[PDB]
């Protein structure tokens, strides 16, 4: 019955369900980012040589660069039977608010975490922007998530790679003192009461972390049937459906503007609620946020289930044993070089008594001298001179260094190429496109295209606030994967060039060349060229 | 040796009482300071005066409360020895057996708690199979005693039979020389019926305690005693400390042979109709909770007398016994022979208060700890492992913190068949 | 272990925690390792007022 206890029970169940995978991913992250001698037992009273001779890191760098050279981004395409340009406005909005550095950096962070540990993630949030708003004085921006394996905890009853069937997700934030103070300032929390939550870290002795503060955001999606109002648009006259929750505070204003209700239906839809929680109390209870889906997008590497248990792997897990063997053998050989007596002769003191300065290493003599006689034994015994053996690297050491290096080289081959990882990123981007489409439909001002222009039907309430109105004919475009473009003009330029590269030299080639010059950017000479292209296009009808 | 990969399953337990028990989780931060105890008020009853002129006859207000607290953790501490030659699958099976045993223990505590502070006692002078429809009579007696007292039964009722008496009821139904639907089901299956004599859930429980007979005899109340309902009392420092309404200490001639769970009844005190304050024909039945000292015992239903002249009218509004103790009334012992107990209650009378063990804090580093959700029973504990490197060994521990509470002992009951002589 | 960042005076301390499974308890240790040295005692001084015989 207790909301706090229900949330805590759900989070605890997920936390223990995702225990082995999180610990393995964190170990991989430590191995590939901090040190390869992850000795959480060290207790070395006598410090010995432990080198770091890395052979896995170049592979990780190569994979990161390979997957960076091929960007991937959402591409909205019109559905079957919809208007041919039903996705232009959504594509423009997406390219406008996803062109910043934060989106690219979040994608890159998730990509690197996927390659190294096995899982990354990023988040989509909405904010109020007043200087350069994308639409309706609001923007949608993508933020990064570091150590997603330990910071993002999903519903354990999820059998999808992209976690679209998960009903809740807990995100743990760790922040400094100033960060907590201004997080509380932003969310109207109390800065005096310092919160706490499950610390997503357990590395014990040599890992020195920071004294931070932990809080959690618990997202839950609820699918239910809610009332919808079927109005008659004064201009078009077509039946328009509006959600009662969305148009609750402008019900009378719709009638005053001239909307007459026709009927009332119950349409099933999903809603997302965020709760700000600590380990002992709930601060914000059910703040309803935009969209139909949870705003966290995960990205996985080698992902699967073994026995009702989810396992994800990167590229570093299978190289750890070979790399550790290589490091140990290298350190042993370094010890052999360092602490091993050099090659020197074996002498009796009486053999060279008196000639001690001839053997010190100088080159001021033509030969060396030895004593021959003894006053008691008569003559010194004859014994061929012996020397200390030179240090040698054992055949076992050499063979196992070679074999460990060979094993690491053989096992550190992602694929044949990163096609599987790139397709996993593409799936994550498709899920991101779905989430962004839902959020845009919830908060942005979506114009409706008529075949008789774009109409933006909105109205204001008595509190001067404007409530956006969107018809239910909304899912007119689906999500695909294409090259990343900074703007719609650049996308059009790329499409025109792609057509030009395959069109033979006829009249369509002239048309496409004129179109490319039309879509070119602006200077002075290129301005004149584009004006000439426009003149030719107009004059050719 | 190649131990085959099959397992000879042996035991299969069921926990119906712990499953039907409602489970409560109060705030941990507050409970830590309040010493794992929390007070809950009790439904209020008000007096009534007949007449026109009531100057200086205006009563006050009184609202009583009960206290629910918690016990101590239940664990399965066990060791991963280095010299042990056993498999990993065996440790896995031990964890599974730990979960099963913890659930069984929770159910056992629930059963014992109810059977040892069930105030209502329904005794029979002969066994269940002696007479026809005797099982139905036994169930209907509990239903009637619960209805006559005007006890709240909105959430539901429950009657747990022990297996032998359940079999006796089935025999009684099957020997009817006629087959309809109830006899047909009692023949094909073992079940008598799901709802019997007004109870909406009649089950059979294999873990019901046996109430051993009591050697006590020749006992009388020493000194006339009067128990007054109250919400708080002053201490020596002058602070008001709350009073649990579900206990009263009586002074007897000698508390020899009494133990926890015995059922007593003073000769002369009758039940009351709670709300209407109408005298019943059934002698008031009390359950001794704790035998403190050689001349005092603790009975769970506080015998608030109706005829007590020392009670202020707001206190007399809480009366549930027609008379009071008068320095001479002999107390009869209702349980006279060992008998396994059938237990009936209202579904809101027994609860389980649960608390978390925050072994997931940053203070408990080194060990690795997760939650441990017991199925069947709806409870959660912790599961932690630690490793000693000096001896190259490890330890494992499954802890579970909870406490079984009986908020309304006047609603829980105990059926005692065959209590002759 | 975590760093501590002692305020005012510029110094860093170590705050560490350990747990026990036999007794469900935990130990905590905040420590600060430092040494005060007088490199120029002839530069350091002392003022004593009221040093009458």
């Amino acid at each position: 019955e207790n909301r706090l206890e229900s949330i805590l029970s759900r989070f605890d169940a997920d936390w223990t369900a995702s225990d082995e995978a999180r610990r393995e991913a964190k170990n991989d992250l430590f191995f590939s980012r901090v040190s390869q001698w992850d000795d959480w037992l060290s207790q070395y009273t006598t410090l010995q040589y432990r080198g770091q001779f890395d052979v896995v890191r170049p592979v990780v760098r190569k994979l990161v660069s390979e997957m960076r050279q091929n960007p991937i981004d959402v591409l909205y395409r019109p559905k079957d039977g919809a208007r041919p340009d039903a996705a232009d406005v959504l594509m423009g909005m997406y390219r406008t608010d996803m062109r910043h550095n934060t989106a690219k950096i979040a994608v890159n962070i998730a990509v690197r975490e996927q390659i190294e540990a096995g899982v990354g993630a990023w988040r989509l949030v909405t904010d109020y922007e007043d200087q350069s708003p994308t639409s309706n004085n609001q923007v949608i921006r993508r933020e990064p998530i570091h150590s997603a394996c330990s910071h993002v905890i999903w519903d354990s009853n999820s059998k999808l790679m992209d976690k679209s069937d998960a009903r809740h997700c807990t995100v743990i934030h760790s922040m400094s003192q100033n960060g907590w103070e201004d997080f509380a300032e932003k969310y109207d929390l109390d800065a005096d009461d310092i919160p706490s939550f499950q610390n997503p870290n357990d590395w014990v002795f040599p890992w020195l972390t920071q004294d931070t503060i932990q809080i959690a955001e618990f997202y839950e999606v609820v699918e239910k049937k809610e009332t919808a109002f079927i109005y008659q648009d004064p201009v078009t006259g077509e039946p328009v459906s509006y959600f009662k929750r969305d148009i609750k505070d402008v019900i009378d204003d719709l009638a005053d503007s001239g909307f007459i209700k026709i009927a009332e239906r119950q349409i099933k839809r999903r809603r997302v609620y965020k709760s700000i929680i600590t380990c002992t109390a709930v601060l914000k209870d059910k703040q309803l946020i935009a969209g139909e889906h949870i705003p966290i997008v995960p990205v996985f590497g080698e992902w699967g289930f073994v026995e009702d248990k989810e396992v994800y792997e990167g590229v570093v897990r299978l190289t750890k044993d070979g790399q550790r063997l290589r490091n140990m053998i290298m350190s042993f050989n370094a010890d052999i070089v360092a602490r091993t007596p050099k090659k020197k002769p074996f002498f009796w003191p009486e053999q060279i008594a008196g000639f001690e300065h001839m053997y010190d290493g100088n080159d001021d003599y033509p030969y060396y001298l030895l004593n021959r006689t003894d006053e008691n034994s008569g003559d010194l015994p004859t014994q061929p001179l012996a020397y200390y053996e030179n240090p040698e690297v054992p055949q076992a050491n050499a063979y196992m260094l070679e074999a460990a290096t060979s094993a690491v080289k053989e096992v550190a081959t992602l694929g044949v190429e990163t096609y599987v990882f790139q397709d996993n990123l593409a799936t994550a981007m498709r899920r991101d496109g779905e989430i962004y489409q839902s959020i845009v439909n919830d908060i942005y001002d979506v114009p409706r295209n008529v075949t008789i222009l774009m109409a933006e039907v909105v109205d204001l309430a008595t509190g001067e606030k404007q409530v956006l109105n969107d018809i239910r004919g909304r899912y007119e475009c689906y999500t695909d994967v294409g090259p990343s473009f900074q703007s719609m003009k650049q996308q059009n330029r790329a499409e025109i060039l792609e057509l030009l590269g395959k069109t033979p030299q006829g009249t369509p080639e002239y048309q496409l060349l004129l179109l490319q010059y039309f879509t070119l950017l602006d200077g002075k000479g290129v301005e004149m060229m584009r004006d000439y292209a426009n003149k030719q296009l107009i004059q050719m009808g | 040796t190649l131990a085959v990969d099959e397992i000879i399953e042996t035991i299969s337990a069921i926990t119906p009482m712990a499953q039907k028990a409602k489970k409560y989780t109060p705030p941990a931060a507050s409970m830590q300071r309040s010493s794992n105890t929390i007070w809950m008020p009790v439904e209020q009853e008000s007096p009534t005066q007949e007449g026109w002129d009531l100057t200086d006859k205006a009563t006050g207000l009184l609202e009583l409360n009960v206290a629910v607290n918690m016990g101590e953790p239940d664990n399965d501490f066990f060791q991963l020895r280095a010299d042990d030659l056993r498999d990993e699958t065996a440790y896995r099976r031990r964890i599974q057996s730990a979960a099963r045993k913890l659930a069984n223990n929770v159910e056992l505590k629930v059963a014992n708690m109810a059977a040892e502070m069930g105030s209502l006692v329904i005794t029979s002078p002969d066994a269940i199979g002696t007479n026809t429809a005797d099982a139905w009579n036994f169930v209907a007696d509990a239903e009637e005693i619960m209805f006559s007292r005007e006890l709240n039964r909105d959430m539901g009722t429950s009657y747990f039979f022990n297996p032998q008496d359940y079999k006796k009821a089935g025999y009684d139904l099957t020997k009817r020389d006629i087959f309809g639907r109830i006899p047909e089901e009692a023949y094909r299956d073992g079940t008598i019926q799901r709802q019997v004599a007004g109870f909406d859930d009649v089950l059979r429980s294999p873990k019901l305690p046996v109430l051993t007979k009591s050697t006590a005899t020749g006992i009388t109340v020493s000194g006339a005693q009067s128990f007054k309902p109250v919400a708080w009392q002053l201490d020596n420092d002058g602070n008001k400390v709350n009073v649990d309404n579900r206990f009263a200490t009586v002074t007897l001639s000698a508390t020899t042979g009494m133990k926890r769970g015995d059922k007593i009844s003073f000769a002369g005190v009758k039940f009351l109709g709670q709300m209407a304050k109408n005298v019943l024909a059934q002698d008031a039945t009390f359950s001794v909770v704790r035998v403190v000292d050689g001349t005092h015992v603790e009975i769970t239903p506080k015998p608030v007398a109706l005829d007590d002249v020392s009670l202020s009218p707001e206190q007399r509004a809480y009366a549930n016994v027609n008379t009071s103790l008068a320095d001479a009334m002999a107390v009869n012992i209702l349980n006279v022979k060992d008998a396994r107990t059938n237990v009936f209650w209202a579904d809101d009378a027994i609860r389980i208060v649960s608390q978390p063990i925050p072994a997931n804090h940053e203070l408990f580093a080194g060990m690795k700890t997760t939650s441990f959700s017991i199925p069947d029973v709806g409870l959660n504990g912790i599961f932690a492992t630690q490793g000693d490197i000096s001896t190259l060994s490890g330890l494992c521990r499954i802890a579970l913190w909870y406490g079984v509470n009986a908020t309304r002992p006047e609603a829980i009951g105990v059926g005692l068949p065959g209590q002759t002589a």
